RNA sequence: CUUGUGACGGCCCGUGAAAAUCCACAGGAAGGAAUAGUUUUCAUGCCAGGUCGUACUGAUAACCGCAGCAGGUCUCCAAGG
RNA sequence: GUGGAGGUCAGUGACGAAGCCUAGACCGUAAGGUCGGGUCGAACGGCCUCUAGUGCAGAUCUUGGUGGUAGUAGCAAAUAUUCAAAUGAGAACUUUGAAGACUGAAGUGGGGAAAGGUUCCACGUCAACAGCAGUUGGACGUGGGUUAGUCGAUCCUAAGAGAUGGGGAAGCUCCGUUUCAAAGGCCUGAUUUUAUGCAGGCCACCAUCGAAAGGGAAUCCGGUUAAGAUUCCGGAACCUGGAUAUGGAUUCUUCACGGUAACGUAACUGAAUGUGGAGACGUCGGCGCGAGCCCUGGGAGGAGUUAUCUUUUCUUCUUAACA
RNA sequence: AUAUUGGCGAGAGACCGAUAGCGAACAAGUACAGUGAUGGAAAGAUGAAAAGAACUUUGAAAAGAGAGUGAAAAAGUACGU
RNA sequence: UUGACCUCAAAUCAGGUAGGAGUACCCGCUGAACUUAAGCAUAUCAAUAAGCGGAGGAAAAGAAACCAACCGGGAUUGC
RNA sequence: AAACUUUCAACAACGGAUCUCUUGGUUCUCGCAUCGAUGAAGAACGCAGCGAAAUGCGAUACGUAAUGUGAAUUGCAGAAUUCCGUGAAUCAUCGAAUCUUUGAACGCACAUUGCGCCCCUUGGUAUUCCAGGGGGCAUGCCUGUUUGAGCGUCAUUU
């Protein structure tokens, strides 16, 4: 018999997911010295949707605290996060909506 | 007609840079006069003419640059000789002849004898 | 319709001259020449191809130096020149 | 294909060349067999294919 | 009018016309023949006459 | 009428590329004048800009359909009643 | 009976071998053999044996050639041709003039992309092709013709392809494209035996390919050829890269002033580093504005109709890039 | 000492004789078909020597009729038989 | 501080060396099927065809961890 | 009776059989061992007075140099001193060379006649910009030199 459908979506000939317009992995900030020691703080700039993702991104600005760069991150927004506010992430940080206690 | 081998290897190498550039110069005024005569093969012989120039001229340089390396290995890989890959890479006469000092001792001791058999 | 208007549908060369053997056979978008096997180091070749071995062995060529190694063969690979006997 | 590449047409010139018909002092030469350019081509009939 | 070797570019044209006819080039436009030759379209200065130096090369 | 553009409005569980490249700002390292400097994002002034394609058809005859085949083959401009 | 081999007839033969034709002859029941006659021009036969790729009507046999059908089927889509003259041996088909028509601007028009490759144009030319014709041609023969700092490629990256470090596979090769890598140049200054190592500092992607419709530095007008033009000529511009000299500017409050402000100017230092902007973006509906075209008035020229009327009908009055 | 349908150089055959013999006795792996891997022909003979028909005539011309070369045009570049 | 050793790198460092072609024969790996068996699976075709790696004029093998059971022979190779 | 059909012969057609030739093939036997990073085989493009192909060759281009032979090549033209000679020849031989762009193909690429970097030199008033000429820049591995890295590790210090 013929290969059947479900077996052939495996080479990923064609079955790829189509990446073009998505603004990128939605992945937290790395664990580093500063969460697992206090909190650090962000700003929400750009609320943006992502095509073939029902729930919109969150792109937060972060400081490089070992140098002077300002490392930019993409959350996932929570319900009630808004640009402009502040976010706080680390192990101290204040327990409020869109904080990565 | 057209210049000869023998008698251009008695010059020098600046007449013969002269005798190049003005050769080169009328076969260039006959290749314009070409176009106007039906047929023109006196351009045959001056193109030989300068084949056999530019091989003189080749010669006399390789030649001093052979005397340049005489004497002495790494000579340049276009003055070396041209007879195979295989046998530029093959056990020179001497490497090949040599032999172990057991080997030499038991030839020496014992070679192949000239015998007759007769009585 | 696959016949006759199909055919008119035809204006997209799939190969192109081959930098090695010159065939128009150089597959474009694989990037391989489907006769000599261009750009792979060893050239195109198979036993069950007897007929395509004579087409591109050699001596159907010009042997620019291949020609003269068996006269060279022949005098002994002397070096030198002549002596006006 | 007006806008071509160089390949081809140093291919076109050749062809340009090849086009022509056979030299009449040919026919004069001794022990002459060959008749008129038998690989003659033509742009209605056969195509290059290069 | 020249026919040049295929291998030469605009500035060995110019640099070789003033050589041999020691006169000064204007521009070189440059072409490839249908036959696979390649021509050169140099332009002389007005300082210079083009039909003086033509029948002085021996063609007129 | 065609087309360009502006400000808008509607639609989405669709919100509708990237890179090369150019500029600005923050910054104040560095360099700077008085008997002379600083300045080439102001004006004028000099030189050079290589290589390859450029003809023509683009179809009831220049392409593929064995062909000078009523077939097929992307696109631009579109007068008057 | 046929091809070839050993032996013999000191066989035949350019004064004509072989082959071919012959309701001419003879022999054999026959397979076949012999002769005469015409063509013919260079080798061939009789007998004893040897040897085989050795004997054709079939195989919808193979190759090649030729018939009847047969001067037959037929050469009927795309509205449509006609008169005269010229060339010419020859004109329904060629050229020119006149006339009648058609495509009717989502054309039978004017250019292009893929493809074709000299079909483009000129001269001479009709043996074959243009399923009639042919003086004509996209045919034949001989030549000419394609000019770019600004148009494209070249540069960039997209879906994707693909080395290297590595790891599989006996192997052809496979995986992977930043991955378990010791993966480099950037600019300033010193040295003026002198070339560039030492003085430093700096930085962390880490090959490459991938679009003639995506992005992209910069050109327009007039004229010219048998055939080229945003490329040639004339005129007038712009961009990039580089050497610079003068003028201008600013400074003794060293790196300018004015305006409350939005902001303005001829300029009016600025390395490392960081930030931002441009590149950079869907589709539809209506509205406003611009350009071109269409319509139309007056006037300035030209042409048509005028038995009659028609301040009439048609036509020219245009202004590029750049500043 | 053994193998060798390749390469180079030689000698031979109770081999084949242009529909045979290698696909190819010739400008044959050529012309040509297919996008491609690949597929793949046909085609030898004038005459001793071109001596390849001067010249006349009919026709626009191709050619024909004469003339002529040739041992033979019952060998005329469509050429041995 | 200075000098060794070991291991590991970099040099357009001084010299070289390998790649591809042919492959009739040769040295190996991998490796079928048609077919036969009057069917067919073991078998056979066949340790072959195709594929892959590697040399020379030859290659390979070659001087016994042999053959033998005899009064023993005596590298390899071929008929 | 003509025409027409058929049969036969002569002549003439179409076609290329037979016969006779054969610088070809096939088969057998004998001798030799010689491709390539000093760049092979193969490809593309070019080169002749008049060449399209075959053959030959590479901008030194149907070839140059060297040797031998000893008066040509040939379709035409042309060339003649090359003819009692360091000398004709599409001659034979062949040891010196040239050997375009490629190709294992090697600066990076290649559907481009694309884009680089280093040294010497020349011109453009130039170490930096541009152009011309010459020579270079592949991978793996081996040996050796030089510069290094690692508390892997020794000695030696103060
Ligand atoms: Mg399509
Ligand atoms: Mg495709
Ligand atoms: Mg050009
Ligand atoms: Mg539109
Ligand atoms: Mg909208
Ligand atoms: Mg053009
Ligand atoms: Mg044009
Ligand atoms: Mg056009
Ligand atoms: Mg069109
Ligand atoms: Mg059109
Ligand atoms: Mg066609
Ligand atoms: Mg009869
Ligand atoms: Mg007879
Ligand atoms: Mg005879
Ligand atoms: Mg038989
Ligand atoms: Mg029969
Ligand atoms: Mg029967
Ligand atoms: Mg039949
Ligand atoms: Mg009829
Ligand atoms: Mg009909
Ligand atoms: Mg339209
Ligand atoms: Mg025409
Ligand atoms: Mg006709
Ligand atoms: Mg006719
Ligand atoms: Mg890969
Ligand atoms: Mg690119
Ligand atoms: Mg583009
Ligand atoms: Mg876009
Ligand atoms: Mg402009
Ligand atoms: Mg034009
Ligand atoms: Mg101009
Ligand atoms: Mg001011
Ligand atoms: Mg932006
Ligand atoms: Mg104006
Ligand atoms: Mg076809
Ligand atoms: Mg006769
Ligand atoms: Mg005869
Ligand atoms: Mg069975
Ligand atoms: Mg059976
Ligand atoms: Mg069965
Ligand atoms: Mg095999
Ligand atoms: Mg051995
Ligand atoms: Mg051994
Ligand atoms: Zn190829």
């Amino acid at each position: 018999g013929r290969v059947i459908r479900n077996q052939r979506k495996g080479a990923g000939s064609i079955f790829t997911s189509h990446t073009r317009l998505r603004q990128g992995a939605a992945k937290l900030r790395t664990l580093d010295y500063a969460e697992r020691h206090g909190y650090i703080r962000g700003i929400v700039k750009q609320i943006v949707h992502d095509s073939g993702r029902g729930a919109p991104l969150a792109k937060v600005v972060f400081r490089d605290p070992y140098k002077y760069r300002l490392r930019e991150e993409i959350f996932i927004a929570n319900e009630g996060v808004h640009t402009g506010q502040f976010i706080y992430a680390g192990k101290k940080a204040s327990l409020n909506v869109g904080n990565v206690l | 007609a057209g210049v000869k081998a023998y008698e251009l290897r008695t010059k020098s190498k600046e007449q013969l840079a002269s005798q190049l550039v003005d050769l080169k110069k009328e076969l260039a005024e006959l290749k314009v006069q070409k176009l106007s005569r039906p047929s023109l093969p006196k351009i045959k012989t001056v193109r030989k003419s300068i084949a056999c120039v530019l091989t003189v001229i080749n010669e006399q340089q390789r030649e001093a640059v052979r005397q340049l390396y005489k004497g002495k290995k790494y000579q340049p890989k276009d003055l070396r000789a041209k007879k195979t890959r295989a046998l530029r890479r093959a056990l020179t006469k001497f490497e090949a002849s040599q032999v172990t000092e057991k080997q030499r001792k038991k030839q020496i001791a014992f070679p192949q004898r000239k015998y007759a058999i007769k009585a | 319709g696959k016949g006759t208007p199909s055919f008119g549908k035809r204006h997209n060369k799939s190969h192109t001259l081959c930098n090695r053997c010159g065939r128009r056979s150089f597959h474009v978008q694989k990037k391989t020449c489907s006769s000599c096997g261009y750009p792979a180091a060893k050239t195109r070749s198979y036993n069950w191809g007897a007929k395509a071995k004579r087409r591109h062995t050699t001596g159907t060529g010009r042997m620019r130096y291949l020609k003269h190694v068996s006269r060279r063969f022949k005098n002994g690979f002397q070096t030198g020149s002549a002596s006006k006997a | 294909a007006a806008q071509k590449s160089f390949r081809i047409k140093q291919k076109m010139a050749k062809a340009k060349k090849q086009n022509r018909p056979l030299p009449q002092w040919i026919r004069l030469r001794t022990n002459n067999t060959i008749r008129y350019n038998a690989k003659r081509r033509n742009w209605r009939r056969t195509k290059m294919n290069i | 009018v020249f026919q040049v070797s295929m291998k030469a570019n605009k500035y060995q044209i110019k640099k070789a016309v003033k050589e041999l006819y020691e006169v000064d080039v204007l521009k070189v436009n440059t072409l490839v023949r249908p036959n696979g030759t390649k021509k050169a379209y140099v332009r002389l200065t007005a300082d210079y006459d083009a039909l003086d130096i033509a029948n002085r090369i021996g063609y007129i």
